[PDB]
């Protein structure tokens, strides 16, 4: 499926812009 | 053409392509040039876009069988470095 590749690509490209815990 | 078909075509059929291609690269060991061509294919695919999900363990021995020692060193080191025996 290309959904995994596309979704990971969007998440990566949008985390690149932005560049204890419970 | 291989890249342009592979990017669109579906998973249950690309796995058929892989299982056909591995038998092509393994059995009926008459042609060395066809083996060289398909190793160059997987080289190009892994070089640019979405490498084919074949296991490196079975990928390694094909280079030795085709006497592609240059390929063999590279795809053997990646297996060695994580764990040796």
């Amino acid at each position: 499926h290309p959904m995994r590749t596309s979704l990971a690509k969007l998440f990566q490209s949008l985390g690149f812009s932005e560049s204890s815990n419970t | 053409s291989f890249s342009s078909c592979w990017v669109e075509l579906q998973t249950s059929y690309q796995e058929d392509l892989i299982q056909a291609l591995c038998k092509a690269l393994s059995s009926s060991e008459n042609p060395p040039e066809i083996y060289q061509m398909l190793l160059n294919l997987v080289e190009f695919m892994e070089h640019d876009d979405k490498p084919l999900p074949i296991p490196i363990h079975t990928l390694g021995k094909y280079a030795q069988k085709c006497h592609a020692f240059a390929k063999a060193l590279h795809y053997k080191e990646v297996e060695f470095l994580e764990e040796p025996k």
